């Protein structure tokens, strides 16, 4: 019996700062137990400042980056060039992968951007269009791995001030992009080490109102 | 069922037993499976009875068709009509179909149709459940540029061969031979290829 | 999931819990599970989030339209069955839903319907959907009253997410409370679950089976 | 719910011997629960013994073996034989039918001389100058048989043996980490070279998760009794 | 369905310098049904330590089971049995039920009396034992706790150092878990002292 | 079987256990007792497959009485839910396992304490202040972890037991035809006749 | 669904400094049995393209139909059709990359690896490979079926990665793909030891060699292996 | 299908067969609607040219379209028939769905939306 | 939906119809009311699949509805079960059917008699002096058939009617909350408000 | 697999190919099919490696022990130990063998045991996945009373083209003579037989 769907592996992460967003992911692309490529990119610059991962069946994930994409031009089309927000991109994301309700893209995909008021931004959704505004997701093969290193290291969940013993909680203070980006680098290398289809690269993608950036990094080839 | 075509020096001759089984029952011992879609294109069948038979009968109305437009087609037309009908409709048919024509351009020539709608050019080609005990010989013993003869006996020795192995293979053994002289129909009964 | 409505004499209070699960991979703690269709009307979700999601915004669509049609608010029990109708249309396909659809109007008065994916439409006081349903039921069914005031009303239905929270491994991170009223709802704050517990247990004497 | 490791394990005869090598991943689906376990195992002084497939089986099996071989060393007061292992291995696994998941390569050498075979779990055998078993031996096979010759030196067949280590490493997802490597040369001790090659360390991290002290909220302190 | 997820629960265990950390969840359930919080998977026997997740049936089973026979092992050999000798009678014991096994996932964390020596281990449900210089989890939340353990964990951690790193591993794993948390405990174990610690988290 | 409660109070640990047994379409019986007197201060109730309940109660009734005229003493309830649950956990590899759920209710006149334990089919025990098996517990622990207090007399343990049960007969499809509520304390065993 | 019949086996293909390598055996199975012996697997599309087949073969024969369709088509109204505007690899890789995808989308999959070689107009090497799921990645090597478990490695030894590229020759590369060619003639059953290589060059064009044979084979210690442990004679 | 444009503009701007249906109306009985302060009275003429009529079966010319709704007309009977039926369909329709009966606005909305749309549909009159 | 029962007595037609509404695991309603008026003489109880039993009864109405208006006439409660029927034996071999049991309680004013209609999801319509869908029946119809007579009172159908919901409460394994009793005669549809 | 065993003038040889396959993957390409049960008592194995190699150690142990006690076992004597084991465990094995000895008294004998476990006496026999090909080559080519060089020209011969069309089968020829002379060894390359 034929089989519509296939797991091409990989791990995304998007994390919200104050005036920033950043979306990484690994640049492997597997199946079963062999390696396709190691440097085979999976998030993506869409224009109006948004940048997007569609990860898990490669695809799935391409050809919903590729609709995007698509709807971003026709937008500017039939609104007079008008910048997509980050919010009406979600809404837009959601209607996509709806549409496929019944054969749905195998994919979990993320967003990432700066909303109207200039904060950063990410966006998650499930298969069928479910989605969620978020500070911090970890998406793909060890997002199981990565979540509760972010829940204890950006929100500092599960600490407190030392000498109070669990009465006052360790204070939500923001993060800056190398401090985020730091912790993205050692959760992908903590991934990498622990699950076999994280690794190769890393790149990540960080977008400011000056624009998008790139950025990228060895991990362990094995 | 036990079926080939072999190109030789003069043209192409197609042959085949004449057993035709529902399980271990013999339904027709005296089957005639060399079938003519044009003068001289004719086709060797194998896979469904109902399917063969339908598929032939489709492309001989669209041979005769072409032929009143565009005049006498070419053996290789003959084989993409059939691969048309077995590729696009794969999923619904079983069928391995034999295509043997006689051009006086191209001479003999012979295409075979497997199972998934493929098509392929051979010198000779053989098909159906009792083909696979003779592929040692007939690798073995085929020759190019055969006289009519050395054909005749090619291939009444590997279907002979094929028919005593194969139990869904029997009967007499059928041969149309297909040259510049015109279309010959040759039979073979079972005292003759049994002592062989 | 453990997602609350019920009817009272100063309206509708709406309680959800925020966990979302993936097998035991709890996958968030934030969900958003009660869907503000307009600023009259609430739904909450349960089944499958998409679904619930889309087919609820789908519907505050719908809303809008039959107000600039008719130049009226859309009765609760009209806008329970555009959703009903819909997903019946669907009977059979996998649709999974299981909301009540929460309002308050003039002709009405304070009215939530369940609705569900195979085609149900009930009206009613009480109404308790998701994994953890039954363990909000007890807390609900022993203490509601019609003559319950706002604020205590607010407090049972926290209370009874929280009994829902502790017991069912599927339902917690936080709880979302919501006030119904003619005028509108009202959003009254998340809460902790985490937070919650502890503040319950020490001012009500509650939850001794556990050490604090 | 057992483990079966990714793996990439090889075995290589030589002029005076034979070697074998594996890589040192221990997989949980797709979960590398041990990275650096040792596969390679002793049946006795001169005989070892790769496994792959149910890594309880692999152990369980080259251990009750390896036991029964002491045992008849000492019976028969002479050096145990590859070819009583061999027999005893496939005997025990045939038995069973293959519900004991144990695939091995067998390697060593005795009185008789040196000797490289492979046992599959239902019970058959090969022999072989050089062979391959894991996930990643289509891989390590690869370089096996682009790269083998007759007559190899000690040296040789260590490099080799290593480099079909390392295809697998690289290529299975199945394994990785470092390269064990264990000779057993004639006339000598057989060498374990445990960790023969690290290809694959942890780079520094960006930072340090050393908590303040005090971050954990604690409900109850005791001491706890040990003694008696 | 699945024995080994009825239950729910998780134990880790770490090495430090000189010392080694086990620490468990108190959840005890069937299924989304919470039924008690104080079912510690966490015992001893002598100065050797033994977690066990999994089936609690068998949890309880096989506790009763290593007190059986470390009892009789101290009897005969005059003396308390050690971590690694105890880590091979825990793989002998679940092989010898190869073809109907007990379905856990047990850790092994002690030091050993005689060489000073902290040890670890863990092992699957038929008895293949991973002998980990670094850590060992077992549960429901292993992969939670893979993840915290490999970006949180460091070697040569003193003590009061170790029971940070460990209990932080923990907490975050169980509360990516449905079937984990309700509660936890942390052991400390050093060569003649063994602190043993209740923490606080969220009840859901 | 159906419903069975437990709940342990300061001096007393009570046992409620439905009435009805129900085999497919009719209600057979609506006054079943659902329990054993092990010793005369330990009471088991049971639930579960049908035969395979009583049969396994009887022969735990047995094996407990046998032990105390062998003895001449009384096993403390800690003794007898450990024996209990060797028995079903036992049974679970067997050939056919029993599936029987119970819950113990014992007072220990040297400790001078009530106990309760819950041990289902596979034999996974638990000492609780109050039990439940199959769906019962779903609908009456809100209102447990809410009541209870670990010093509440008899009276108030009865009391809220009747508010698990009412909520029971408003919230469970099934008609359990009421409960049998029994008292275990330092007297021994009595059967609350009105409730 | 249902299934594939008569198939191809691996498709194996690497980039060098001056292009790219990509090559198949002549094999068309039927099961186990080695039917077809002179089917050729890499198709030429102008003279800056090869596109090599794995899978089923008459859904190849298709796929082959649908790029010859595409050649005329590009020439209609098409002044410059063999310059600015002739197919580019990009071109004929997007496209059926396109129709692999629709079709698993109907349910109703070509079964098929696909590897495009070739060079584009500014000089650059591409290699990118489709099946029969729409799933697409690019690397320095790719091979498909076996070719992806035993090739990839030794060809991965000479170009690891994208740096490795500009220090690799046509010589090397072929060597390596030749040598790999034989490694599965060994190991893999579905084999045969005719082949086809094209080679597509930014220099010198598309060469495509026909009737290629695994030489140099090692077989002669097999006369030394006797029994399957213990038998000596 | 007849896809005729029945209905179009003229020069002047106005399209004849809308007018030439008022030209209907104009001949057919008179009708009259008088709304009280808590009634609403409808008065329809009835032409004597036609008696031996038979009262009690003939088409009377106010209809129900709901319980609390009527509706009378002037111009072609049959044509009005056609009207009648698809307001009562859409009355219990509206009642379905909405669970309300409809006002008198919207039931005349949608009746006036019918006849709209037989003025720019092709080939109806 | 679970029980239903009809009785057709001298000068009416009684309908009897369960209160509960549960899904799954609760019951979440214990006072729905399982019916629907047609006309002012016809009445149709319903049981069966969530979701259809309403949409389907709804639609049922809004088309003798329509009828009344469009002839100014009340359908007779045989035109009507025909009716009703057509559509059910139309569904069931529908791409999806109604899974939907109705009994319809008229009161015919030209005969001057009252008729009991019992139609299955399969379309299969009896004309009964007392009917049921389910497992109702098998539980009442041995005191129907006992007690019955044609020429009862109305209000000797209703003590005939307590009885049988008496042995259904007691026999029955579930709780379905009571039964909500309408009373359908020459003066149209009532509803008993005490039973 | 392809196996073969025929007797000829002065005994018999037994053939075979040296390829072992894990579905498409070739696991031995150099495998040793030819096994020795006894001095002049060999066999051809095929079905599940597993089971015939267990098999034929049973037979080696037990012809050991007839041999001590009863002197050299006949080659019907040895056919009928593995008859035993082949029938009676018939359900829980997949074994089809070919077995061949050389007596002095008897000469050549060649014994089938097909799946089964029948046994049947023949002048030759084929066996394995590969045979099905050569069925017809074989009975076309095969004399009783064939000189050593005929007899391994035919094993070559028709093993060479059993190999050409089974997947299954491949690598080298190997082949065993048994005579009164003794027992060889022969061994033939790709190289050499390919181009037959
Ligand atoms: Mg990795
Ligand atoms: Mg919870
Ligand atoms: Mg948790
Ligand atoms: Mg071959």
């Amino acid at each position: 019996q034929f089989n519509p769907y296939g797991d091409n592996g990989g791990t995304i992460l998007g994390i919200a700062g104050e005036d920033f967003a950043v979306l990484a992911g690994d640049t492997r692309n597997i199946t079963d137990y062999s390696i396709n490529s190691r440097y085979e990119p999976k998030v993506f610059d869409c224009g109006d400042n948004i940048v997007m991962s569609a990860n898990g069946f490669a695809a799935d994930g391409d050809a919903l980056v590729k609709r995007f994409k698509n709807s971003v031009k026709w937008y500017h089309f039939d609104h007079n060039d008008k910048k997509l927000s980050i919010n009406s991109a979600a809404r837009n994301i959601q209607h996509l992968l709806y549409g496929k309700r019944f054969f749905p893209y195998y994919v979990h995909t993320i967003i990432a951007g700066l909303d109207e008021d200039g904060k950063g931004a990410v966006y998650s959704f499930d298969p069928v269009g479910s989605y969620e505004r978020e500070q911090c997701r970890a998406g793909g093969a060890a997002a199981s791995l990565i979540m509760p290193f972010l829940d204890n290291q950006v929100n500092f969940k599960n600490q407190y001030e030392p000498g109070t013993n669990g009465k006052v909680k360790k204070p939500l203070k923001y993060l800056s992009v190398e401090e985020v980006i730091k912790l993205v680098r050692d959760s992908f290398t903590s991934a990498t080490e622990r699950h076999i289809q994280v690794g190769d690269g890393l790149e990540i993608l960080i977008v400011t109102k000056d624009g998008v950036r790139k950025e990228f990094y060895e991990l362990k080839r094995d | 069922t036990s079926i080939m075509a072999v190109t030789f020096k003069d043209g192409v001759i197609l042959g085949a037993d004449s057993r035709t089984t529902t399980g271990a029952y013999i339904a027709n011992r005296v089957t005639d499976k060399l079938t003519r879609v044009h003068d001289k294109i004719w086709c060797c069948r194998s896979g469904s009875a109902a399917d063969t038979q339908a598929i032939a009968d489709i492309v001989q109305y669209h041979l005769e068709l072409y032929t009143s437009q565009y005049g006498t087609p070419s053996t290789e037309t003959a084989a993409s009509v059939f691969k048309e009908l077995c590729y696009e409709n794969k999923d619904n048919l079983t069928a391995g179909i034999i295509v043997a024509g006689y051009d006086d351009k191209n001479k003999g020539e012979v295409y075979t149709i497997p199972l998934g709608g493929s098509v392929h050019k051979l010198p000779y080609a053989i098909a159906g459940s009792g083909s696979t005990f003779i592929y040692g010989y007939c690798d073995k013993n085929f020759r190019e540029n055969m006289s009519k003869e050395e054909t005749v006996d090619f291939i009444k020795h590997s279907l002979s061969q094929a028919i005593k192995w194969d139990g869904s293979s029997g009967g007499v053994i059928r041969m149309v031979v297909l040259t510049a002289a015109g279309v010959e129909r040759l039979i073979f009964y079972p005292d003759e290829y049994e002592q062989l | 999931t453990t997602t609350l409505a019920f009817r009272f004499q100063g309206g509708i209070i709406v309680a959800v819990d925020s966990r979302a699960t993936a097998g035991n991979w709890v996958a968030s703690q934030t969900v958003k599970k009660v869907i503000e269709i307009n600023p009259f009307l609430l739904g909450t979700m349960a089944g499958g989030a998409a679904d619930c999601q889309f087919w609820e915004t789908w519907l505050g669509s719908q809303c809008r339209l039959h107000e600039l049609r008719e130049k009226e608010r859309i009765s609760v029990a009209a806008a329970s069955k555009i959703l009903s109708n819909l997903v019946y249309q669907y009977k059979g396909a996998g649709l999974s839903m299981g909301t009540m659809i929460c309002g308050y109007t003039r002709k009405e008065g304070p009215t939530i319907y369940y609705v569900d994916s195979d085609g149900t439409r009930l009206k009613g006081d009480i109404f308790c959907v998701g994994s953890g349903q039954t363990f909000a039921y007890g807390v609900l069914d022993s203490n509601y009253k019609w003559d319950l005031s706002v604020e205590d009303a607010l407090y049972l239905g926290k209370r009874s997410i929280l009994a829902a929270a502790h017991r069912d491994a599927y339902s917690g991170g936080s709880v979302n409370l919501y006030h119904v009223t003619e005028d509108g709802w009202i959003y009254h704050g998340n809460h902790d679950v985490g937070e919650l517990f502890w503040k319950v247990k020490e001012e009500e004497g509650s939850f001794n089976n556990v050490i604090g | 719910k057992a483990t079966s490791t990714g793996a990439t394990i090889v075995g290589v005869k030589f002029n005076n011997g034979v070697v074998i090598a594996a890589d040192t991943r221990s997989t949980q689906g797709p979960i590398v629960a041990d990275k650096n376990c040792a596969k390679l195992h002793r049946i006795s002084p001169k005989i070892w013994c790769a496994g792959a497939g149910t890594a309880a089986d692999t152990e369980a099996v080259t251990q009750l073996i390896g036991s029964n071989i002491e045992l008849h060393s000492l019976y028969t007061s002479r050096e145990p034989r590859v070819v009583s292992a061999l027999q005893m291995l496939k005997q025990h696994l045939f038995k069973y039918q293959g519900h004991i998941g144990a695939y091995l390569i067998v390697a060593g050498v005795d009185p008789t001389g040196s000797h490289l075979f492979s046992i599959h779990a239902h019970g058959s055998t090969d022999v072989g100058y050089y062979l391959s078993l894991g996930s990643g031996s289509l891989a390590a096979m690869a370089v096996l048989e682009s790269h083998w010759k007759q007559d190899l030196t000690k040296e040789e067949a260590i490099k080799l043996a290593s480099d079909a280590i390392q295809a697998g490493i690289w290529n299975d997802l199945g394994s990785g980490s470092n390269v064990d490597v264990c000779v057993m040369e004639i006339g000598k001790d057989a060498e374990y070279l445990r960790n023969y090659l690290t290809p694959n360390v942890r780079e520094e991290k960006q930072k340090s998760y050393k908590f303040p002290r005090g971050t954990t909220a604690v409900l109850k302190e005791s001491i706890v009794n040990i003694c008696d | 369905s699945d024995p080994s997820s009825i239950n729910g629960g998780i134990v880790v265990a770490m090495t430090g310098k000189d010392c080694v950390a086990i620490a468990c969840d108190l959840r005890l359930g069937s299924q989304s049904l919470g039924v008690s919080n104080k079912f510690e998977k966490i015992f001893h026997y002598g100065h050797v330590f033994l977690g066990i997740t999994g089936l609690a049936t068998d949890v309880t089973t096989l506790n009763e089971m290593f007190r059986y026979k470390t009892n009789l092992y101290k009897l005969k050999e005059e003396r308390a049995i050690e971590p690694e000798t105890f880590t091979q009678l825990v793989s002998s014991s679940l092989y010898e039920r190869r073809f109907g096994p007990y379905f856990v996932g047990p850790v092994v964390a002690g030091i050993n009396s005689k060489s000073g020596k902290p040890f670890i281990a863990g092992f699957d449900l038929i008895g293949c034992i991973d002998e980990a210089k670094d850590f060992i989890v077992s549960g429901t939340a292993s992969d939670q706790l893979f993840g915290m353990c490999e970006s949180l964990y460091e070697p040569n951690l003193e003590p009061e150092d170790l029971f940070e790193t460990i209990s932080q591993a923990l907490l975050n794993a169980a509360d990516r878990d449905a079937l984990s948390g309700w509660g936890a405990v942390v052991y400390i174990i050093k060569k003649d002292e063994v602190v043993k610690r209740y923490l606080k988290m969220r009840q859901d | 079987m159906d419903i069975i409660l437990g709940i342990r109070v300061q001096d007393s640990v009570i046992l409620a256990s439905s009435k009805a047994v129900t085999r497919g379409i009719s209600v057979l019986k609506d006054s079943d007792d659902k329990t054993r007197q092990l010793s005369p201060h330990t009471l088991m109730s049971f639930a579960g497959e049908a035969g395979d309940t009583v049969q396994f109660a009887e022969y735990i009734q047995a094996n407990i009485q046998l032990y105390s005229i062998r003895e001449d003493y009384e096993l403390s309830p800690q003794a007898v839910s450990s024996f209990v649950r060797q028995e079903l956990a036992k049974s679970i590899r067997s050939r056919r396992p029993y599936q029987v759920n119970v819950l113990i209710g014992g007072y220990d006149k040297k400790k001078n304490k009530p106990e309760l334990y819950q041990i289902d089919y596979l034999g996974t025990k638990v000492e609780l202040p109050y039990g439940a098996h199959g769906y019962s517990g779903f609908y009456t622990f809100s209102l447990l972890d809410h009541h209870y207090r670990p010093d509440m007399t008899t009276e108030e343990g009865l009391d809220l037991l009747k508010l698990c049960v009412q909520e029971l007969e408003k919230r469970m499809p099934m008609d359990f035809k009421g409960v049998i509520v029994k008292i275990v304390d330092k007297d021994g065993i009595r059967q609350v006749d009105d409730f | 669904t249902q299934q594939p019949i008569v198939t191809g086996t691996s498709v194996i293909s690497m980039k060098y400094d001056n292009g790219v390598i990509i090559a198949a055996d002549n094999l068309g199975s039927y099961g186990s049995l080695l039917r077809f012996n002179g089917v050729e697997r890499l198709i030429p599309v102008g003279d800056n393209t090869v596109v090599g087949i794995s899978g089923d073969i008459s859904d190849m024969q298709h796929i082959e139909r649908l790029l010859k369709d595409l050649v005329t088509e590009n020439a209609y109204d098409n002044p410059l059709a063999d310059a600015e505007e002739a197919l580019e690899p990009s071109y004929i890789f997007e496209y059926l990359a396109t129709v692999m995808y629709q079709r698993r989308s109907k349910m109703n999959p070509l079964w098929n690896a696909i590897i495009v070689a070739g060079v584009q107009s500014n000089g650059d090497q591409f290699l990118r490979y489709v099946n029969l799921l729409g799933v697409t990645y690019s690397s320095p090597t790719l091979a498909t079926g076996f070719g992806a478990h035993m090739a990839n490695p030794l060809l991965r030894k000479v170009v690891d990665r994208e740096s490795d590229i500009p220090k690799t020759t046509v010589q090397v590369a072929e060597e390596a793909i030749v040598n790999a060619m034989r490694v599965l003639y060994y190991r893999d059953a579905r084999s045969s030891r005719n082949f086809s290589l094209a080679i597509i060059d930014k220099n010198t064009g598309l060469t495509f060699k026909k009737n290629l044979q695994v030489e140099n084979m090692k077989w002669d210690f097999a006369k030394d292996i006797k029994g399957y442990g213990t038998q000596k004679i | 299908g007849y896809d005729r444009a029945l209905s179009i503009f003229s020069p002047d701007g106005h399209i004849f067969q809308v007018e030439y249906a008022l030209e209907a109306v104009k001949r057919g009985t008179c009708a009259v609607g008088v709304k009280g302060k808590n009634c609403v009275v409808l008065g329809c003429e009835r032409r004597s040219t036609l008696k031996l009529q038979d009262t009690r079966i003939t088409p009377s010319k106010v209809s129900k379209i709901d319980s609390h709704v009527v509706l009378s007309f002037s111009g072609l009977n049959a044509d009005s028939r056609i009207l009648i039926e698809k307001a009562r369909v859409e009355a219990q329709s509206h009642r379905l769905t909405l669970e309300d009966p409809v006002t008198v606005e919207y039931l005349t909305r949608y009746v006036a939306g019918v006849q709209q749309r037989y003025t720019q549909s092709g080939g109806v009159r």
